[PDB]
C-alpha cells in the first residue's frame, strides 16, 4: 500500500511523544501530496488535530475547572464522516481505499474512551478534597471504563496507543487496587498490584529515548509514595528477614522515609514508646497465611493489635489505658485533624494520638508531663500525617 | 501221629507282659552253657541260669522293650546281649566277669517289632537286621564304634520273622515272612523279590529257616525253611536252585504262632517245633511223622532250643509262658525214636539176626515160631 | 442179831478195811455209827474178832443188831451188808496190793528212778500187765462204787492214733492231774513185754492182719507220798475213807487203764468223781462215735475213686447194728466238718468223677482241694460270662480288677505307636496338647463303632467293642515321647472274630491322624488366634523335623505341605538389610511377623481360605560373602489343611498345592522387586538431612505438587526472571544455612536448593533452576502419595516462611 | 528207694473221653470199657518194618444208650468147646433206683466162634435184683471134664454162679455151694475172689476180701468137693486185689486200700501167719490194681503195685539163695514209673506178637501201653545166646 506507506509510519510516530514531528508530515500531505481522494486529507487534519488534543491530555493541566470537553469531542463528524463509502474519482483503485474505515470506527471509540477516562479524572480530581479517599467506590467505577472498552479497537496499525492506552489504565487500577489493598491490611495482594505496575511500567515510561508529561510525573509521584506507606505499615513483618543494622541501608531509600524520623526522635528526647494500631474494620497475623487455615476470631482486647511498636515490645502495664483513651474521646480524631493529650499522674504519660487514615491510628508516650502547648511534638505528628492521608498525593494532579 | 506226655518240668516266677519275640536263649556268659532271656514290657530283662526259680540277675534298660537276642554284633569274638525298645534304642550288655546298666547305647528309628544277627552278605562280620511294624525292614553293621546303617527294604504286607538260609549259589540270604503264605527275598547290604505258595490272604505268617541235615554241617549248612500261618497250617521246602521244592505241608486245627527248631531225637537231623494259642505243640521231623503234646494251657510266648538246666549240661528244652505268671521248661523232650515200631521188625533190619537164625535152622519164615523163640530167649534164660 | 466171815489173809488191815467199810455203807446207808435205811430199820454194827475168791470168801467178824419196823426185808439187808463188806475189802486190796507198785552217780541214779516212776523208757509192771486189769474187771460183778466200763467196734483199726491224741486232751481238760502212757506190746513177746512207744511214730507195723494192742494207762503222778492229803481237788470220788490219823491212811489215789484187742477199746476208769466219771465214759463214747461217722471216706471216695459211685453213696447207712445207731450219720451231713478237725463236734457220691489231682485227713484233703479249685472255676467263669451278655445285647463301669482280669484273659493282637513332634527334647502346655490329641483320637475311635469303657471309683483310655464271636478291647496311652494303642482280643465259625479283628486294625490309621493333627496345629497358630503353642516356638525347626520324619505324605492324610527356599536378586541394597526392612514394616506388605526365640530372628506369616471342592485353609511363613549378601535367600512353606473333616478318610504333586504355590512364587517375587524401591528411597531421604546425583536420585519417585496447584496466589511468582531465584536463594542461604542444602553441577548450569525444618519431616520445599534454558520451578515435596483434603498443617508453615521471604525479595526489588 | 532204673519206654497212648473202672479192663487183643457205655479193642497191624496201633469202638447189641456199664469180663470155653464168651453187667437208669441187668454174648453158629463182630450182637438178657460188683471166670473140673464156668458178687452178700446149659446152650444161674462150698456165708460185699487151680491136680486155692478187710483163703479139693483147710484174717480198709502165686511153697499177695500190700508166705505149712511187707507201698494214695509176673527177664517173678497217686512200683524178691540172715530176703523196691492221671488197672500180655509181654495200663484218661527197653531187650538176648552157645559147644 503505497498511499498507506505514508499513514504507517505517521501513527506509529506516535507511540512516542512526537507530535510536533507527526504535525509535519500532516502538513507535507496537505498540499504537496495533493490532488488525492477527498478522505486523506481530512483523517490528515483529524489526526493532527488528535496529536494537540492528546498532548492536552498528557499535559494534565487543561482539566483542572474546564475546554476540556468541547476540544476532546470537537472530532465525532470528523471521524466518522472521514469515511463516504464511495462515488466519483477519488485516489486509488477501489481496493484499499476502504481501509481507512475500520480505523475511523477505531478512533471513534477512541475518543469516546478518553472522554470517559478525563471525566474520571475529573471525578477524582473533584473528589481530592474529602477527609478520606475511599478506594473501593473507585475501584467500582473505573472497572467499567476499562470492561466496556476492552477491545474495541483493532486493525493491526494502532497497538502502540492500545498498549500506552493499556498501561495507562493497567497502571493506575493496580495503585489504586494497592491504594485499597494497603487500606485494608492486604500484603500479598498489594504487593502483587504493585510489582506487576511497576514492571509493566518500565516499558512504556523509561524507555523514552523530553521530559514525561506531568500525567507520567503524577503517576511516579504515587507509586513514589505508595512504595513508603507500604513500607511502613509492615515495617514489623520485615525487619525479621534480615539484620537491624541491614535494613536502614533500604529503610533510608524510600523517599518520604518514615523509619527513621521516629527512631531520630526518640533519641532526640527520652520517650518511652510510639505505636501505629490499626482496628480490624469489623484477619489472619503477621505476614503470609495459608490459603484457608484456622484463624481463631478476634476475641477480648484484639481488635488493636499494636502492629508497629518501635523500642521493644509494647508495654503490658502501659496498655490498659490506650484502650481507654482511644473509645474515651472516639470523636474528635474522627475528624482527621486534631491531636488528643491526656497526662495523668501515676502513670506520668502524655498519651499524643492522631487518625491519619480511618483504619490506623498513631500513639506515642512519655515519663513525666508533656505541656500539650509544647509545639515540638504536634508538629512532628502534623508533618507525619500530612503525607499519609495522601491529600497532596490526590489533589497535585494539575500544575 | 501219637502223643507224649513230658512229667519232668521246672516252673520259674515272672510277672509282666511282653511281646511273642521278647524271649530266647543263648549263652551270654560266654562258658558255653544256654540260658534264658526274658524282657517284659516294663523295661526289665531277666536271665535264668540252671533251676533257679528265682532269676540269676535283672538288667534295666529305659523304655519299653520289644526285641532280645544274644549274639556277636560287636565283632570282636565275644557274645553280647542286645535288647531294643519300642522307641528305636538300643542297648548292649556284656553279662560276662542291682541292675546291670548296659555299657552302650544308640538311637535307631522307632517301630521295631523283630531283630536278627547274623552274617548276611558273608564278608565275615555279623549284621543286624531289624524289622519294623510298617513293613520295613533295616540292617546295620558295627564300624570300629558304633552302628552305621546299611539298607533300607520296602513291602506290602506286614513283617513277621527274619531268617538267614543258605542260597542256591552257596551264600546266606534275608527272608520276610509275608502275609497268605508268602516270603520275600531282601537282597543283601553291600531290590525285593517275592515268592508265594490258598485261603484268606490277610492270614499272620511266621518263617523259619537254617534247618540242620547232617551232624558236624552247623558250621556252613542249611537249605529248608518253613512257613506256618495263624489258621493252622504248617509246611517246609527247600530254596535249592530255581524252583522252591516242597518237602511236605500239614493242617492243623489250632491258632499256630510260633516255630523253632530243635533235636530231640539225636540223629543230626533237626525237628520243627510249632506252639498254638492253646498250647498244642507239634514237633515233625522231615519225613512226614508228628508227635503232639497238650500242655492244656493257654500260652503267652514259645521258645524251643538248648539250655543247661541240670548239672552243666546242654540239652534241648520247651519253654512256654503261662497267664498264671509262670514259666515252664521241659528239660528231658528227648526221644529214642519217633515212629512207632517193635523188636520183630527192629531185627528184620541187621543181618546178623538173619545169619543166627540160619545158623541155629529156624527158618525166619513163620511169625509164631520166631515170637516162641524171641519169648524163651528173654523171659526163660535156663 | 447177825455175824459175817472174813478171810485171816487181812489180819493186819483191820485200819484199812474200816476205813473202806465206812465208805461202803456211806452208798446205800444214809448218816458203832448209826445207820438209818429207809420199811425203816435203825442198824447198829461193832467189829469183833473170831486166789481171788479166797481172799475176799464171805478171821475177824462183825456183830449188827437191827431195829426193823414194816417190811424191812432183813435178809436183803443182810445180804446188802456182806456184800459191801466184799465190795471194802476188794477196794482196799485194790487199794494196798496194786496201786502202790511202781509203774515201771547219785544224779544218774536218780535219774533212773524217775525214768522208772514216768516208765517212758524201760518196761511195765507186771501189776499193770495182767493182774490189774483183771482185778478191775472182776470188781464189776461184786457190787463197788469205784468201776467203769466202755465198749466199741469201729469200721477200722487207723482211726487209733486218731484216737490216742484225743483222749489225751480230753482226759487233761477234765483233769489236770493227770498223764497218759502210751505202752505198746513188744510183737515178739506177752508176758508182761509191754515196750513204751514215742508219741510221734505213726503206725510203726506196715503188717495187716496184726492184732496191735495198746495200754493207755493214766495216773496223777503226784498221789504218792500224798493219799493222806486231799488229792485231785473233788475231781477223786473217795478220799481216806476213815480218818487220816494214828499215821495209817488208805491209798485212795485212782487209776485209769484204757485196752484194745484188736479193734475193742474198753474203759476201766477207777476213782472219778460220779457225775464227771459218767460224763468221761459218755464223752469217750461219743468220741469214739465221731471217729467211726467219720467213715464215709470209705463209703463214697475211695469206692467212687474207681467208677463205684452204684455201689458205695452216701447216707446208705453201713452197718445196721441197732445198739445206739450214729448221731452222725443223718440225712443231714456235715462233710466238711468231718474231714478236718478230727472230733466229737461240740453231689458226694459223684465228687472225684472225671477230676484229675493218718489216711481220714490225706485222702479227703485233696477232695476239699478239688471241690474249692471248681469254686474258683466257676466265679471266674461267670465273672467273664455276664460281662459278655451285657456288653453284646444290652447297649456299667467295670471296675480296675475287671479289668485286669479282662486284660489277663485276653491276648494281645496287634499295636502301633506314634511320635509326639511338639516337644523339641524329643527332636504344662505340651500335656495339653497330648490330652487334646488323645481326645480326637477318643472321637475317632467312637464315630466307627466303639464304646469308651467307663471305670468305676478304686491318663489311660480303655474302649471296647462288643461281637458275637467275642470282645474287643483297646488301650490308649502316653509313654514317654509317643503315643501307643494296644489292641486286644478274647474269644467266647471260630475264624470270623480273627477277620473282625483284623479289619478293626487296618482302620487304625494313627499315622494320617497324627499328619492331619500337626498340620492343624501349624496352621492354627499360623493365625494366631488360637495360641496354643508356646510364645516364641521356633516353626521353622518344627516344619523342619516333621517333614525330616515325614518326607512321603502318609497315605490317608487330608492336610498337605511344601517346602521351598526363594533366592532374590536385591542388586542395590544388602539381602539381610532388605529382610530387615520388610521385617519392620511387614504390616504395609499384608503380612505379619514372629517372634520366635538370646537371639531372636524373625519369619513372615500369611494365610487364606482357598475352596478351588477342595474349602482348604492356607497357611503361607517365610524365614530366612558379598555375592551372598547380594542374594536374598529365604526359605518358605506352604501349608494346606481341611475345614470339614478332622478324622483320617476311609477310603484311599497335588494340585491344590501346586496351583498354591504358583502364585505364591509370583506374589513373593513382585513383593521382593516392589519393596526394594521402598527401602531405597527412605533410606537416603533420612541422611539428606546431613551428593547431587543422590539429589537427583530421590525426585525419579516422590510425590511432588507445585505451587501453582496449592494456591493459585503465589502463581505470579511463576513467571519472572531468574535473576530474582538468584537473589532469593542468596537470602536463604544467609537465613537459614542450617536449614539450606545447596548444590551444583560441575558446569555452574543447574542448581538445586532445598530448605527443610527438622520437626516438619514429612516434608521439604526446594527451589530450582537452570540458567542456560531459563526453565525454572518451584515445588513442594512430598514422600507418600498423600491421600486427600475435605471430602498437612504443619506443611503449610514450610509454604509460610519459604514464601515469607518470596515477598521480601520483591520489596527489595523495589526499593 | 528205687535201686536202678524203669527199663519201660511208652510206646502209645489212646485217650478215652469218659473215665473206666478196676473191671473195664478184659481180653492178641484187648478189651476196654467205659463207664459212659463205649467199648474199645486195641491190637497191632504189621506193616513191613513197622507197627500201628488200632483201638477200634464195639457196638454192643442190648445195651441202651441210657444205660451205665458197671462190669466186663471175658474168657475162653474150655479146650472140648471152642467159643469166646464175653459178660457185661450194666445198669438201666430207668427209675429212682437202677435196674441192675446182665448180657452175655457168644456166637454159638459155626465159623464166627472167636470172631468179635459176631459176637457183638448175641445178647442174651438176665435179670439180677442185686447191685452187680465184678464179674470172674473160674475152671471147675465137672464128672470128667474141665468147664469154665461165671462168677459174679452181688449187693448182698454172695456169690451167684452161672453155668452153661448143656441142652438148650444157654446161660442159667445155679447155687454156687454145689461147686464152690468155700464161697458161702459171707458179711460183706466181696470186692475182689481168686481161684487159682493147681495144674495135674485137683485140688485148687481160692482166696477172697471184702470192704470190711476180712480176707478169706481156703484150700479146697474138687472131686472130692470138700474143704481141706480153712484161714481167715480181719485186715483194715476194702481188699483192692488178692493174688495166688508161687515166688521159688505158695504165698498170696493182698493189696489194702488203706495199709501196705504184703505177702504171707508159705499157705500150706504156715497158714496165714508170717507175712512179709513191702516197704513204703502206702506213700502214693491208695493201692489200686496189682500185679504178679516176671518183668526183669530172670525167669523169677516180681510185684507190680499202681496206686492212686499215679505211680507204677516194682517190688523184687530178693532170693533167700543168696544167703543174707541178717537182713534176710524180703521185698525190696527195684524201680519206679510216674503218670499223669491216676493208674485204674494193668495188664500183662504179648500185644504186639514179638513174646516181649506188653503192660497195658488203663487209667483216668485212657490206655497206655509199655514196652521194654529195645536196645536192653537186644543185647541181654545177643549175649545169653552167645553163652548157651560156647556152653553147648565147649560142654558137649
Amino acid at each position: 500500500p503505497v498511499e498507506q506507506a505514508v499513514l504507517e509510519t505517521f501513527f506509529s510516530h506516535l507511540g512516542i511523544f512526537s507530535y510536533d514531528k507527526a504535525k509535519d508530515n500532516v502538513e507535507k500531505e496537505r498540499e504537496a501530496n495533493k490532488s488525492a481522494g477527498g478522505s486523506w486529507l481530512s483523517l490528515l487534519a483529524a489526526l493532527a488535530h488528535l496529536a494537540a488534543a492528546e498532548k492536552v491530555y498528557h499535559s494534565l493541566t487543561y482539566l483542572g475547572q474546564k475546554s476540556i470537553r468541547t476540544i476532546y469531542t470537537s472530532l465525532h463528524n470528523e471521524l466518522k464522516k472521514v469515511v463516504t463509502g464511495r462515488g466519483a474519482l477519488g485516489g486509488t483503485a477501489p481496493h484499499v481505499e476502504e481501509l481507512l474505515s475500520h480505523l475511523s470506527e477505531q478512533l471513534c471509540f477512541f475518543v469516546q474512551a478518553r472522554m470517559e477516562i478525563a471525566d474520571f479524572y475529573e471525578k477524582m480530581y473533584t473528589l481530592s478534597t474529602q477527609k478520606f479517599i475511599n478506594a473501593e467506590e473507585l475501584v467500582g467505577l473505573l472497572d467499567a471504563i476499562m470492561k466496556k472498552y476492552s477491545s474495541r479497537f483493532h486493525h493491526p496499525i494502532l497497538s502502540p496507543l492500545e498498549s500506552s492506552f493499556q498501561l495507562e489504565v493497567d497502571v493506575l487500577c493496580h495503585l489504586l487496587k494497592a491504594q485499597a489493598q494497603v487500606s485494608e491490611w492486604k500484603f500479598l495482594p498489594s504487593l502483587v498490584n504493585l510489582h506487576s505496575a511497576h514492571t509493566k511500567l518500565q516499558t512504556w515510561g523509561q524507555i523514552f529515548e523530553v521530559q514525561p508529561p506531568h500525567l507520567f510525573l503524577w503517576l511516579m509521584k504515587l507509586k513514589n509514595m505508595l512504595l513508603a506507606k507500604f513500607s511502613f505499615y509492615f515495617h514489623e513483618a520485615l525487619s525479621r528477614q534480615t539484620t537491624a543494622s541491614e535494613m536502614k541501608t533500604l529503610t533510608a531509600k524510600a523517599n518520604p522515609d518514615f523509619f527513621g524520623k521516629i527512631s531520630s526522635f526518640i533519641r532526640k528526647y527520652d520517650a518511652a514508646n510510639v505505636s501505629l494500631i490499626f482496628d480490624n474494620r469489623g484477619f489472619q497475623g503477621h505476614g503470609y497465611h495459608h490459603p484457608h487455615s484456622y484463624r481463631e476470631a478476634p476475641k477480648g482486647v484484639d481488635q488493636y493489635p499494636a502492629v508497629v511498636s518501635l523500642p521493644s515490645d509494647r508495654p503490658v502495664m502501659h496498655w490498659p489505658n490506650v484502650i481507654m483513651i482511644m473509645t474515651d474521646r472516639t470523636s474528635d480524631l474522627n475528624s482527621l485533624e486534631k491531636v488528643v493529650h491526656f497526662y495523668d499522674d501515676k502513670v506520668q504519660s502524655t498519651y499524643f494520638l492522631t487518625r491519619p487514615e480511618p483504619h490506623f491510628t498513631i500513639v506515642i508516650i512519655f515519663e513525666s508531663k508533656k505541656s500539650e502547648r509544647d509545639s515540638h511534638f504536634i508538629s512532628f505528628l502534623n508533618e507525619v500525617s500530612l503525607a499519609l492521608k495522601n491529600p497532596k498525593v490526590f489533589a497535585s494532579l494539575k500544575p | 501221629m501219637r502223643s507224649v506226655s513230658y512229667v519232668q518240668r521246672v516252673a520259674l516266677e515272672f510277672s509282666g507282659s511282653l511281646f511273642p519275640h521278647a524271649i530266647c536263649l543263648g549263652d551270654v556268659d560266654n562258658d558255653t552253657l544256654n540260658e534264658l532271656v526274658v524282657g517284659d514290657t516294663s523295661g526289665k530283662v531277666s536271665v535264668y541260669k540252671n533251676d533257679d526259680s528265682r532269676p540269676w540277675l535283672t538288667c534295666s534298660c529305659q523304655g519299653m522293650l520289644t526285641c532280645v537276642g544274644v549274639g556277636d554284633v560287636c565283632n570282636k569274638g565275644k557274645n553280647l546281649l542286645v535288647a531294643v525298645s519300642a522307641e528305636g534304642w538300643f542297648h548292649l550288655f556284656d553279662l560276662t566277669p542291682e541292675e546291670q546298666r548296659p555299657v552302650f547305647k544308640q538311637h535307631i528309628p522307632a517301630n521295631t517289632k523283630v531283630m536278627l544277627i547274623s552274617d548276611i552278605d558273608g564278608d565275615g562280620c555279623r549284621e543286624l537286621v531289624v524289622g519294623y511294624t510298617d513293613r520295613v525292614v533295616r540292617a546295620f553293621r558295627w564300624e570300629e564304634g558304633q552302628l552305621v546303617s546299611l539298607k533300607k527294604w520296602m513291602l506290602e504286607g506286614q513283617v513277621d520273622s527274619l531268617s538267614v538260609t543258605l542260597g542256591p549259589l552257596g551264600l546266606p540270604e534275608l527272608m520276610v515272612s509275608q502275609p497268605g503264605c508268602a516270603y520275600a527275598i531282601l537282597l543283601c547290604t553291600w531290590d525285593v523279590v517275592l515268592h508265594q505258595t490258598i485261603h484268606n490272604k490277610n492270614v499272620s505268617t511266621h518263617l523259619i529257616g537254617n534247618i540242620k541235615q547232617g551232624h558236624g554241617t552247623e558250621s556252613s549248612g542249611s537249605g529248608l525253611f518253613a512257613l506256618c500261618t495263624l489258621d493252622g497250617t504248617l509246611k517246609l521246602m527247600e530254596e535249592m536252585e530255581e524252583a522252591d521244592k516242597l518237602l511236605w505241608s500239614v493242617q492243623v486245627d489250632h491258632q499256630l504262632f510260633a516255630l523253632e527248631k530243635l533235636d530231640v531225637t539225636g540223629n543230626g537231623h533237626e525237628e520243627v517245633v510249632a506252639c498254638a494259642w492253646d498250647g498244642q505243640t507239634y514237633i515233625i521231623d522231615h519225613n512226614r511223622t508228628v508227635v503232639r503234646f497238650q500242655v492244656d494251657e493257654n500260652i503267652r510266648a514259645f521258645c524251643a532250643g538248648l539250655y543247661a538246666c541240670k548239672e552243666g549240661r546242654n540239652s534241648p528244652c520247651l519253654v512256654y509262658v503261662t497267664f498264671n505268671q509262670k514259666i515252664y521248661v521241659y528239660w528231658e523232650v528227648q526221644l529214642e525214636r519217633m515212629e512207632s515200631t517193635n523188636l520183630v521188625k527192629l531185627l528184620e533190619t541187621k543181618p546178623e539176626y538173619h545169619s543166627l537164625l540160619q545158623e541155629l535152622g529156624v527158618d525166619p519164615d513163620d511169625l509164631p515160631v520166631t515170637r516162641a523163640l524171641l519169648h524163651q530167649t528173654l523171659y526163660h534164660p535156663d | 442179831v447177825l455175824h459175817l466171815a472174813l478171810p485171816t489173809s487181812c489180819r493186819p488191815w483191820l485200819p484199812a478195811l474200816a476205813w473202806y467199810l465206812r465208805q461202803n455203807l456211806l452208798i446205800f446207808l444214809h448218816s458203832l455209827d448209826i445207820y438209818l435205811y429207809n420199811g425203816v430199820a435203825c442198824i447198829t454194827l461193832a467189829f469183833v474178832d473170831e486166789e481171788f475168791e479166797q481172799l475176799t470168801q464171805v478171821a475177824p467178824r462183825l456183830r449188827l443188831d437191827v431195829w426193823e419196823k414194816g417190811n424191812i426185808s432183813i435178809v436183803q439187808l443182810e445180804e446188802k451188808l456182806r456184800g459191801a463188806a466184799r465190795q471194802a475189802l476188794a477196794d482196799a486190796i485194790i487199794e494196798l496190793q496194786l496201786l502202790p507198785a511202781s509203774l515201771c552217780g547219785a544224779q544218774r541214779q536218780k535219774r533212773r528212778t524217775t525214768q522208772l516212776e514216768e516208765g517212758e523208757v524201760g518196761t511195765l509192771h507186771p501189776v499193770f500187765a495182767r493182774v490189774a486189769q483183771r482185778w478191775m474187771e472182776f470188781m464189776v460183778q461184786i457190787g463197788c462204787a469205784s468201776v467203769s466200763r466202755s465198749s466199741a467196734h469201729m469200721v477200722s483199726r487207723f482211726l487209733l492214733p486218731s484216737i490216742l491224741s484225743e483222749f489225751t486232751a480230753l482226759v487233761t481238760s477234765m483233769a489236770g492231774d493227770t498223764s497218759v502212757r502210751i505202752f505198746e506190746q513188744h510183737l515178739g513177746s506177752e508176758p508182761e513185754i509191754f515196750g513204751p512207744c514215742s508219741p510221734g511214730q505213726l503206725g510203726p507195723s506196715p503188717r495187716p492182719a496184726a492184732e496191735r494192742h495198746l495200754l493207755l494207762l493214766g495216773r496223777n503222778f503226784l498221789q504218792w507220798r500224798r493219799p493222806t492229803q486231799q488229792a485231785a481237788k473233788a475231781m477223786q470220788r473217795f478220799e481216806p475213807g476213815g480218818d487220816g490219823s494214828s499215821g495209817r491212811n488208805a491209798p485212795r489215789q485212782r487209776l485209769l487203764l484204757l485196752e484194745v484187742v484188736d479193734k475193742k477199746l474198753q474203759l476201766l476208769t477207777y476213782n472219778w468223781a460220779p457225775d464227771l466219771g459218767a460224763a468221761l465214759g459218755r464223752a469217750l463214747v461219743r468220741l469214739v462215735q465221731w471217729q467211726n461217722a467219720r467213715a464215709h471216706l470209705i463209703f463214697c471216695l475211695l469206692s467212687q475213686k474207681l467208677g463205684l459211685f452204684h455201689h458205695y453213696g452216701q447216707l446208705d447207712f453201713p452197718v445196721r447194728d441197732e445198739k445206739e445207731p450214729n448221731p452222725f450219720l443223718l440225712p443231714t451231713m456235715e462233710v466238711e466238718t468231718l474231714i478236718r478237725s478230727a472230733s466229737p463236734p461240740l453231689p458226694f457220691d459223684e465228687a472225684l468223677r472225671d477230676i484229675t489231682a493218718d489216711p481220714v485227713t490225706y485222702h479227703g484233703q485233696q477232695f476239699l482241694e478239688i471241690k474249692m479249685a471248681e469254686r474258683r472255676e466257676l466265679e471266674r467263669q461267670m465273672k467273664m460270662e455276664n460281662l459278655f451278655v451285657t456288653w453284646q445285647q444290652r447297649s456299667m463301669p467295670i471296675s480296675a480288677g475287671e479289668l485286669e482280669t479282662l486284660k489277663q484273659s485276653s491276648r494281645l493282637v496287634h499295636y502301633c505307636a506314634t511320635a509326639m513332634l511338639f516337644d523339641p527334647a524329643a527332636w504344662p502346655w505340651l500335656k495339653e496338647l497330648s490330652l487334646a490329641f488323645l481326645q480326637q483320637y477318643v472321637q475317632y475311635l467312637q464315630s466307627i463303632g466303639f464304646v469308651l469303657v467307663p471305670l468305676r471309683p478304686p491318663t489311660t483310655y480303655h474302649l471296647q467293642r462288643a461281637l458275637p464271636g467275642g470282645i474287643i478291647l483297646m488301650e490308649l496311652a502316653f509313654q514317654g515321647c509317643y503315643f501307643c494303642v494296644k489292641q486286644f482280643a478274647l474269644e467266647c465259625l471260630s475264624m470270623l472274630f480273627t477277620e473282625e479283628c483284623d479289619k478293626v486294625r487296618d482302620l487304625m490309621h494313627v499315622h494320617s491322624f497324627s499328619y492331619d493333627f500337626h498340620l492343624r496345629l501349624v496352621h492354627q497358630h499360623v493365625l494366631g488366634a488360637h495360641l496354643v503353642l508356646r510364645h516364641g516356638y521356633h516353626l521353622t525347626t518344627f516344619l523342619r523335623h516333621f517333614l525330616a520324619h515325614h518326607p512321603d505324605g502318609p497315605h490317608f492324610g487330608r492336610n498337605h505341605i511344601y517346602q521351598g527356599t526363594l533366592e532374590l536378586p536385591t542388586p542395590l541394597i544388602a539381602a539381610h538389610q532388605l529382610y530387615n526392612y520388610v521385617a519392620d514394616h511387614a504390616s504395609s506388605y499384608h503380612m505379619k511377623p514372629l517372634r520366635m526365640a538370646e537371639h531372636n530372628e524373625y519369619a513372615l506369616v500369611s494365610a487364606w481360605h482357598s475352596s478351588g471342592q477342595d474349602d482348604f485353609d492356607v497357611s503361607l511363613l517365610v524365614c530366612h560373602g558379598e555375592a551372598e549378601r547380594h542374594v536374598l535367600r529365604l526359605q518358605f512353606f506352604v501349608v494346606l489343611t481341611s475345614q470339614r473333616e478332622l478324622f483320617p478318610r476311609l477310603t484311599a504333586l497335588f494340585p491344590p498345592l501346586a496351583a498354591e504355590v504358583g502364585m505364591a512364587r509370583a506374589r513373593l517375587a513382585q513383593l521382593v522387586r516392589l519393596a526394594g524401591g521402598h527401602c531405597r528411597r527412605d533410606t537416603l531421604w533420612k541422611r539428606l538431612f546431613l551428593a547431587l546425583a543422590e539429589l537427583e536420585e530421590l525426585l525419579e519417585a516422590v510425590h511432588a505438587k507445585s505451587i501453582g496447584d496449592i494456591d493459585p496466589q503465589l502463581d505470579c511468582f511463576l513467571s519472572m526472571t531468574v535473576s530474582w531465584y538468584q537473589s532469593l536463594i542468596k537470602v536463604l542461604l544467609s537465613r537459614f544455612p542450617q536449614s539450606c542444602r545447596h548444590f551444583q553441577s560441575p558446569d555452574l548450569g543447574t542448581q538445586y536448593l532445598v530448605v527443610l525444618n527438622q520437626k516438619f519431616t514429612d516434608c521439604f520445599v526446594l527451589v530450582f533452576l537452570d540458567s542456560h534454558l531459563g526453565k525454572t520451578s518451584l515445588t513442594v515435596v512430598f514422600r507418600e502419595p498423600f491421600p486427600v483434603q475435605p471430602q498437612l498443617v504443619s506443611t503449610y508453615h514450610h509454604l509460610e516462611s519459604v514464601i515469607n521471604t518470596a515477598c521480601f525479595t520483591l520489596w527489595t526489588r523495589l526499593l | 528207694v528205687a535201686a536202678g532204673p524203669c527199663p519201660l519206654r511208652e510206646d502209645s497212648f489212646t485217650r478215652f473221653s469218659s473215665q473206666s473202672n478196676v473191671y473195664g479192663l478184659a481180653g492178641g487183643e484187648l478189651l476196654a470199657a467205659t463207664l459212659k457205655g463205649k467199648v474199645l479193642g486195641f491190637r497191632y497191624q504189621d506193616l513191613r518194618q513197622k507197627i500201628r496201633p488200632v483201638a477200634k469202638e464195639l457196638q454192643f447189641n442190648y445195651i441202651p444208650v441210657d444205660a451205665e456199664i458197671v462190669s466186663i469180663d471175658t474168657f475162653n470155653k474150655s479146650p472140648p468147646k471152642r467159643g469166646l464168651v464175653v459178660g457185661i453187667t450194666f445198669i438201666k437208669d430207668s427209675g429212682d433206683k437202677g435196674s441192675p441187668f446182665l448180657n452175655i454174648y457168644c456166637d454159638y453158629e459155626p465159623g464166627s466162634e472167636y470172631n468179635l463182630d459176631s459176637i457183638a450182637q448175641s445178647c442174651l438178657n438176665l435179670e439180677l435184683q442185686f447191685t452187680p460188683f465184678q464179674l470172674c471166670h473160674a475152671e471147675v473140673q465137672v464128672g470128667d471134664q474141665l468147664e469154665t464156668v461165671f462168677l459174679l458178687s452181688g449187693n448182698d452178700p454172695a456169690i451167684h454162679l452161672y453155668k452153661e446149659n448143656e441142652g438148650l446152650h444157654q446161660f442159667e444161674e445155679q447155687p454156687v455151694e454145689n461147686l464152690f462150698p468155700e464161697l458161702t456165708n459171707l458179711t460183706s460185699s466181696v470186692l475182689w475172689l481168686d481161684v487159682h487151680n493147681f495144674p495135674g491136680t485137683s485140688r485148687r486155692l481160692s482166696a477172697l476180701g471184702c470192704q470190711s478187710g476180712y480176707v478169706r483163703v481156703a484150700h479146697v479139693d474138687q472131686r472130692s468137693r470138700e474143704v481141706l483147710q480153712m484161714w481167715s484174717v480181719l485186715q483194715d480198709g476194702p481188699i483192692s486185689r488178692v493174688i495166688v502165686f508161687s515166688l521159688s511153697e505158695y504165698s498170696v499177695l493182698v493189696a489194702s486200700m488203706l495199709e501196705p500190700a504184703v505177702v504171707y508166705r508159705d499157705l500150706l505149712n504156715r497158714g496165714l501167719e508170717d507175712q512179709l511187707l513191702l516197704p513204703g507201698s502206702d506213700q502214693f494214695d491208695s493201692v489200686l490194681c496189682s500185679l504178679v509176673t516176671d518183668v526183669d527177664l530172670d525167669g523169677r517173678p516180681e510185684v507190680l503195685v499202681a496206686t492212686y497217686g499215679q505211680e507204677l512200683l516194682c517190688y523184687k524178691y530178693r532170693g533167700p539163695e543168696s544167703g543174707l540172715p541178717e537182713a534176710q530176703h524180703g521185698f525190696h523196691l527195684l524201680w519206679q514209673r510216674s503218670f499223669s492221671s491216676p493208674l485204674l488197672a494193668m495188664a500183662h500180655v504179648d500185644l504186639t506178637g514179638d513174646g516181649l509181654q506188653e503192660l497195658a495200663v488203663v487209667s483216668l484218661k485212657g490206655v497206655h501201653i509199655l514196652q521194654h527197653s529195645l536196645i536192653q531187650a537186644s543185647e541181654l538176648v545177643l549175649t545169653r545166646l552167645r553163652h548157651q552157645v560156647e556152653q553147648r559147644r565147649r560142654r558137649l
